[PDB]
């Protein structure tokens, strides 16, 4: 089959390490000898096979910003917000991003640990507030409020 | 099974169908899984969402 | 105006005392002033016992009041919906009162660790009040001995947490710092 | 804006296009070059021209414009920057903006051969005073403190990396501080200053040591007590005003600091930093804002005051806060002004009434005389538009926000003239957020619908290259067939500066008389000196500036 | 914050307690005021953090001594 090959050879470019040749590309996988993965490597944007000699280079939410995702935030205002993972999937690491844009900058919820932080898309204004100790924390909750009365 | 053995194998059970379901292709091929899902992993593009979810792509 | 400084003032105590999705709940109550339960479910993509909570602390803490919004749908189903509704002025009530009561308590530890108050035996394992303290002083003796160990006390209550308090106290101010005039902000109009 | 390096062209952000250059070429990075050969630090290789050839004589006959400028340097591979900052000593005329003669942080180049004996000429000096207030202004927000505690805790390891690699460098200009404010290399530089001074040219400034802090490693022990105290004097309870004096008193009894030596860390922070060969200046960054700040604390008082709002009123009750400054008598840098100046003429056409500018100022003039417009046609209709299609009183004094009362009226207004009209509308609203509101809130209604087919409508935006790209199409689209409509703020950018000719503008539209009330109450604060220095109360001072900013747009 | 710069403030304070009798002010000079600020950043930077820290009780010791100075 043409895609099977092809996609060997061209995973063989970005594991090589290596501009190896044109054809010694095909030979290293030694069944590849069709045109089209040739002509899928030319017609392939990541692998460089420019108009020069044989050469093997490696290379939906498309807010990969914290800039981007902050303007996402403040698109769904009073809207619903996506949790996490079309967010990641157009900008690699998130979580760090989600970090560094803190204080309801990238105004997630971190669900779970193992969950690789299942956020939530929402848009808060100061966001942190971490200063409080978690003894005024135990000292705020702790009062019994009157009724209505 | 082979990598370039999963490589032609999968994809030809790709060609039957590369938009099916991830349970459903695993029985297609019943193997020691890591091998099938190896070659999903760099010989398709995962699609979690959608009509076709869990279904490989390229 | 003022009332939206009302709706900013509950996020002082949702951002700062609780966690960073309590405001996500708060959020949606300010997004969608008739806020459905079923929807806000939905809207941060938590099921419905995580959700559960998280109203309570605002319902509880008089910032919000889950209303039972009753409605007749097309199929003539049991329809009910938790529609968590802002309190404003009620909010206000419960952040007014819970800053009253914590600088005081702050304060106490440290005037307990100022007038020592009992005693103790750390050999006996005992500890006195002063009068049980001056019943086996002896007129020949300094310091009151025991009835288990007949050996002198340690007083109670000294003054080496006394600084320990004064931090609390200080830090109490300056994190409440931006709660107390965002209060008397609200209540120069009392609405 | 006279940078031609394609390097250093590529920013946008005048200032890493202003540090790229100055490290491109600096008192201290350019040496490393020159002395030995590497690729850390390049050449602006146009300032190395001009330091070979340029600087020997004057530009030959051409008495050169912004357009022409720009266009003889870039064939010459001279940047123009570099030859008019040199030029102050040997233009006949010189040609800058306001900021150049008032803003103290550039305004450390005036020449008094060319500031002695000369005429000054202040053109649209209507708005003089206000450009003053922002002279001596300064916020600050949480984010910023994280930077600041970044850049504290960043330079501490700087200073203390470098003192391995050269500590008798780092005590060579300890004793450049006993000796005096180190006059020799701070001042007599071509590049090396970059720390700005906020304070008046180096005449409000002692010469005397700043206390005990010489030390690299005691300097990182008073910097980190005072960024602690700060920031508990950044989460201030609310808007609390003390004269700033007795703000380094509490700072005194807190961080043992005195009023002189605090008044010295400009100067120390370009000693210190110079010495460093410092590489990365990311988070540096707030060190040269924060210790401007120390430079106004310890040297301005009792003519302003200081204020900590814990949030933003539009954004209340967050954890946003601001260490607010800012300028309440502007004159303290208007009159150094006519200090030192001769000939001095004031000139605006939009300045309405003519009478509190020298009591606001302090300033003498002589010729107190007023032009009208005298004219055989009347080529102009100044309007009172206070009824409209309703015959409803209309303003925006009464919210900032919209209502179908009122809405319905303005919209009215703009398509009716949208019909009749000729090319060319300019409008300015009294303020960007009100207009946001005001557009969008228009779209929900089909009142810009016959709007949307009469002519071309471009609207002003915060990015300045936009709202000049939506300017230079506006202008086309008047001087071309179709007509075109254009939208701006009255305390916008497009006011400043901007003109309209015959087609640019024809019927200019009003919403209102601008009113600055709508920020918090920093403008109160500001307020109140004006009603007790001066004798110019709130009421006074809101409309006739506001005419004049009305007036401003008109014209 | 940086707690190594924490005790900056003891070791400056010490000075600020018990050796307040050092000449940096009462003295008038501001030669005299200088150098005592140099020594001053001498004694309580080194006692600072303490990288060096082997002179710096030598002076506590006369910081100490500074502090008979002021009671005797
Ligand atoms: S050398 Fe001149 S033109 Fe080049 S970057 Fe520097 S200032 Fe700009
Ligand atoms: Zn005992």
């Amino acid at each position: 089959h043409d895609s099977s090959k092809l996609l060997w050879a061209t995973e063989y470019i970005q594991k090589k390490g290596k501009p190896v040749l044109v054809n010694e590309l095909l030979d290293y996988l030694s069944m590849k000898k069709d045109d089209k993965v040739i002509e899928l490597l030319k017609k392939l944007d990541r692998i460089e096979f420019d108009p020069k000699k044989g050469t093997f280079k490696y290379l939906t939410y498309d807010v990969h910003s914290p800039s981007e995702l902050l303007k996402l935030l403040r698109s769904q205002v009073t809207f619903k917000g996506i949790s996490c993972k079309d967010l990641k999937d157009g900008w690699p690491q998130c979580d760090e991003t989600i970090n560094q844009l803190e204080e309801d900058s990238k105004i997630l919820v971190l669900r779970t640990k193992k969950d690789k932080t299942p956020r939530y898309v929402w848009y808060n204004s100061g966001g942190n507030l971490k200063c409080i100790d978690e003894e005024f924390v135990k000292m705020w909750e702790n009062v019994q409020l009157p009724q209505f009365a | 099974m082979p990598k370039k053995e999963i490589l032609d194998y999968l994809f030809k059970l790709f060609d039957e169908y590369d938009y099916w379901s991830l349970k459903g292709l695993k029985e297609r091929t019943r193997q020691p899984e890591a091998h099938l899902k190896e070659c999903l992993d760099k010989v398709a593009t995962l699609v979690k969402k959608g009509p076709y979810a869990f279904k490989y792509t390229l | 105006p003022i009332d939206d400084i009302v709706k900013n003032l509950l996020k002082f105590v949702v951002r700062g005392f609780y966690g960073g999705s309590f405001v996500l709940v708060l959020d949606a109550i300010l997004f969608h002033s008739v806020l459905a339960e079923d929807d806000l479910k939905q809207l941060l993509s938590i099921n419905k016992t995580e959700l559960g909570p998280l109203i309570a602390r605002l319902r509880s803490d008089r910032l919000i009041s889950i209303h039972k919004q009753r409605e007749y749908p097309p199929n003539s189903k049991s329809v009910e919906r938790v529609y968590y509704y802002v309190k404003y002025p009620h909010a206000i009530d419960a952040i007014k009162w819970k800053v009253h009561q914590v600088v005081q308590r702050l304060k106490d530890d440290l005037d307990k660790n100022s007038e020592p108050n009992g005693y103790m035996c750390p050999i006996c394992l005992t500890k006195y009040t002063q009068l049980e303290a001056v019943q086996l002083l002896n007129f020949d003796r300094t310091e009151f001995l025991c009835s288990l160990c007949d050996e002198p006390l340690v007083e109670d209550d000294s003054g080496k947490k006394n600084k320990e308090k004064q931090d609390k106290l200080n830090r109490l101010m300056d994190q409440i710092q931006p709660i107390i005039d965002s209060l008397k902000k609200i209540d120069d109009s009392r609405i | 804006n006279l940078c031609l390096h394609p390097e250093v062209s590529k920013e946008r952000k005048g200032t890493v296009v202003d540090e790229k250059c100055r490290r491109m070429t600096n008192g201290q990075a350019k040496r490393k070059l020159e002395e030995d050969p590497e690729a850390n630090v390049e050449l602006c290789e146009y300032h190395e021209n001009l330091y070979n050839i340029e600087v020997e004589d004057y530009l030959p006959k051409g008495v050169f414009s912004f357009e022409k400028l720009l266009k003889y340097c870039e064939e010459k591979t001279l940047c123009p920057y570099f030859i008019v900052r040199r030029m102050i000593s040997l233009c006949n005329i010189i040609i800058y903006s306001y900021h150049y003669l008032l803003d103290p942080k550039i305004a450390e180049r005036v020449s008094n051969e060319v500031s002695k004996d000369s005429i000054v000429i202040f053109d649209e000096a209507h708005n003089i005073d206000n450009v003053c207030i922002e002279s001596l202004s300064l916020d600050l927000t949480t984010d910023a403190l994280r930077r600041a505690t970044r850049g504290a805790n960043a330079l501490d390891e700087r200073i203390s990396e470098v003192r391995k690699v050269d500590s008798q460098k780092l005590q060579d200009e300890y004793e450049k501080l006993v000796q005096g404010l180190h006059s020799a290399d701070i001042l007599t530089d071509q590049e090396e200053p970059f720390v700005e001074t906020p304070v008046l040219p180096q005449d409000l400034l002692t010469e005397a040591i700043p206390g005990n802090i010489r030390r690299a490693e005691h300097f990182v022990s008073f910097l980190k007590r005072l960024i602690e105290y700060l920031k508990t004097r950044m989460k201030v309870l609310h808007v609390i005003s003390e004269t700033p004096k007795s703000f380094l008193q509490h700072l005194k009894q807190l961080t043992f600091i005195e009023r002189k030596p605090l008044r010295f860390c400009s100067e120390r922070l370009s000693l210190l930093v110079r010495t460093l060969e410092v590489t990365e200046v990311e988070d540096f960054t707030a060190l040269k804002d924060i210790a401007t700040f120390a430079t106004l604390i310890s040297t301005y008082e009792e003519g302003f005051l200081l204020i900590i709002e814990p949030y933003e009123i539009e954004n209340a009750a967050v954890p946003n806060p601001i260490m607010r400054f800012t300028c309440l008598d502007a004159s303290i840098a208007i009159k150094p002004v006519f200090e030192r100046f001769s000939s001095v003429i004031i000139t605006s056409g939009t300045i309405s009434p003519l009478d509190m500018y020298p009591r606001m100022l302090n300033f003498k003039t002589v010729l107190q005389k007023s032009y009208a417009m005298t004219l055989a046609k009347k080529s102009f209709l100044p309007m009172i538009i206070t009824k409209g299609s309703d015959q409803v009183a209309i303003s925006s004094r009464f919210e900032i926000r919209n209502d179908p009362s009122i809405v319905r009226n303005y919209g009215s207004m703009l398509v009716e003239f949208a019909k009749i009209t000729p090319d060319g509308m300019v409008v300015f609203f009294p303020s960007y957020l009100y207009m946001e509101s005001i557009v969008s809130m228009w779209q929900t209604m089909g009142i810009l619908d016959e709007v949307w087919k009469h002519k071309l409508i471009l609207v002003e935006t915060p990015d300045a290259q936009e709202t000049s790209l939506a300017l230079e199409t506006y202008r086309k689209a008047c001087s071309n067939g179709r007509g075109a409509i254009l939208l701006s703020v009255a305390r916008g950018k497009v006011s400043e500066g901007i003109d309209f000719d015959h087609q640019y503008g024809r019927t200019v539209l009003m919403i209102g008389i601008p009113f600055q009330y709508t920020e918090s109450r920093i403008l109160k604060a500001r307020l109140e000196f004006m009603r007790e220095n001066y004798r110019i109360r709130e009421n006074d001072f809101l409309s006739f500036d506001a005419m004049r900013h009305a007036a401003q747009c008109l014209g | 914050d940086d707690v190594e710069v924490e005790k900056e403030v003891d070791i400056r304070k010490r000075v600020f307690n018990v050796f307040n009798k050092t000449i940096d002010d009462f003295n008038g000079d501001l030669v005299e005021y200088n150098k005592y600020l140099e020594e001053v950043e001498d004694i309580i930077y080194k006692l600072d953090h303490g990288i060096d820290v082997a002179k710096t009780e030598e002076k506590l010791r006369t910081y100490e001594e500074l502090n008979k100075q002021l009671i005797m």
